[PDB]
């Protein structure tokens, strides 16, 4: 899970 | 709802989600050796970062994509979009790079890092040119998100995907006409118009090549291990190897 | 300068005439398709496609007005964009493929065979597809050709005398009549303001994507020297070093 | 002004 896909989310 | 905004609603939005200046981690105490100067570039890199996804989240239409889309628009243009933000920076600091307010150097404090001052030319190149166009803040907004939603754009065969490439165009498209209207508000005559979006259009060709040395140089000395990185930058990284 | 003066008109129908031959590659069904064998159909096409591109430049409105280190240097920066665009452009009317030559059409599988090639192969095919959905005309290629002759290497471009101010002077000026035969073109085919503006931009950011193709393709030439996987010509050994 | 490229510029 690439950590730029979970910023993109909160 | 995005594609309904008109030109001056475009402008303002980007204005008012510009990114806040961040301070670099540099303690004058420690002299610039390569790995620390290094270290300072992308440690504020990193922290840019964040603050970009949330000025991205902001530009009309961009969370209309998906993740998967936007992920990929930000792997390809990430590097690009920093290095517009520090040549505007730069501006009113000719010979200079102003890559945090605490962190204002020189070509000759680039040599501190091999094949750095290289990268530096470029961007102090940039710098001039910004200068000699008289850049304003409206046109820079508008090529940053140009840059964003261009730089990744053709390498996108599902209706939905279709569809979102079609979207960006769409906005592409918005941001040319929010650009040609900004100018003419200005006084630009309509022959001065043209030539002038042309101008800052090739501004992104440069961006993009001096990334690309950028993104090189980087994979460089982490293949040296000369700094450290974070898994964000890894993996941004590894978007272009 | 009488280049300076050109009309629109006359810049178009010069760079129509100064349009260099399609060459044919050495392509041989009957060899094995080794990495190394396509990657010397490659670049020995490249190598002779340059000697043209050396008189397709010289032609350029403008071009042999400069000197000749400023004529090196643009042709040092832009090179193998100029190389890739004339690939897409004449990969258009075929989806899919890569026309290389007329005797050399390759896809993505075949792309395959040499190591970082197919990421290449998509990024010219993906830009093939869009001169497609823009329906790109001649004129407008033409154009963007010479636009990156002048500009790949402009912001580089020294100033340091009165003489070669002068010149970098010129260079932006003739970028600003190309510009200008541009939109002429579009506005003589119809186009609104609107749409000749969108599409002035449309057809700007390709010159994004092929400063990107090119400085991958530059890049992967480095290694492939490197690793010796296949013999360069002195040309493009001094092409290349001319990138670092 | 040995390169191969300014060579060819003049023939
Ligand atoms: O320019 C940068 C930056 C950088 C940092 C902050 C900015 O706002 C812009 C560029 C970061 O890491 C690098 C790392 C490199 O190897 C080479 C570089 O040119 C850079
Ligand atoms: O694309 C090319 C070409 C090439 C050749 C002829 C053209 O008209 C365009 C590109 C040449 O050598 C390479 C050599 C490489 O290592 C990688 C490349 O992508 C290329
Ligand atoms: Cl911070
Ligand atoms: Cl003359
Ligand atoms: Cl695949
Ligand atoms: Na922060
Ligand atoms: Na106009
Ligand atoms: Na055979």
């Amino acid at each position: 899970h690439k950590i730029l896909h979970r910023l993109l989310q909160d | 709802l995005a594609l309904s905004l008109t030109a001056d609603q475009i402008i303002s939005a980007l204005l008012e989600a510009e990114p806040p200046i961040l301070y670099s981690e540099y303690d004058p105490s420690r002299p610039f050796s390569e790995a620390y100067m290094m270290g300072l570039l992308t440690n504020l890199a990193d922290r840019e970062l964040v603050h970009m996804i949330n000025w991205a989240k902001k530009v009309p239409g961009f969370v209309d994509l998906s993740l998967h889309d936007q992920v990929h628009l930000l792997e390809s243009a990430w590097l690009e979009i920093l290095m517009i933000g520090l040549v505007w920076r730069s501006m009113d600091h000719p010979g200079k790079l102003l890559f945090a307010p605490d962190l204002l150097l020189d070509r000759e404090q680039g040599k501190s890092v091999e094949g750095m001052v290289e990268i530096f030319d470029m961007l102090l190149a940039t710098s001039e040119r910004f200068r000699e166009m008289k850049l304003q803040r409206e046109e820079f907004v508008c090529l940053k998100a140009i840059i964003l939603l261009n730089s990744g754009v053709y390498t996108f065969s599902t209706l939905k995907s279709l569809e979102n490439k079609e979207k960006i165009h769409r906005m592409l498209d918005k941001i040319t006409d929010a650009l040609i209207w900004y100018m003419a508000k200005s006084g630009l005559s309509l022959q001065q118009q043209h030539q002038r979006l042309a101008q800052l259009l090739l501004i992104l060709s440069h961006i993009r090549h001096m990334s690309n040395k950028g993104m090189e140089h980087l994979y460089s000395m982490k293949s040296k291990n000369v700094v450290p990185l974070s898994d964000l930058l890894l993996e941004m990284l590894d978007a272009h190897r």
